[PDB]
């Protein structure tokens, strides 16, 4: 809960800190200010993966 | 938009190791041997 850029970087801090699911997803950012974007992925021997 | 991303790179192999072996045996058919004591005898019964 408060750029583009500065907020998205909170999540993927978040995902990569969480004590699970970390070793099992890949997550990614890019664009500056306005054309920020992410990308998150299988990763792992994890199969599976969602987003909503 | 247009984006790009990067990643890291991940290569594979298949090392495998392996030795063999060998054998061998030296012999012959004897004959008296070896004695340090060597001398003429007589045997009486």
């Amino acid at each position: 809960t408060a750029t583009a850029e500065n907020v998205l970087q909170q999540f993927k801090t978040q995902i990569e800190a969480d004590p699970t699911i970390k070793d099992k997803v890949s997550v990614n950012v890019t664009g500056s200010n306005g054309s920020a974007t992410m990308i998150i992925t299988k990763a792992g021997d994890n199969d599976f993966v969602k987003v909503t | 938009r247009v984006h790009s991303y990067r990643g890291v790179l991940i290569i594979t192999d298949k090392l495998s190791v392996e030795a063999g072996s060998r054998a061998s045996l030296s012999g012959y058919i004897s004959d008296g041997g070896t004695s340090d004591v060597f001398t003429i005898c007589r045997l009486l019964d």
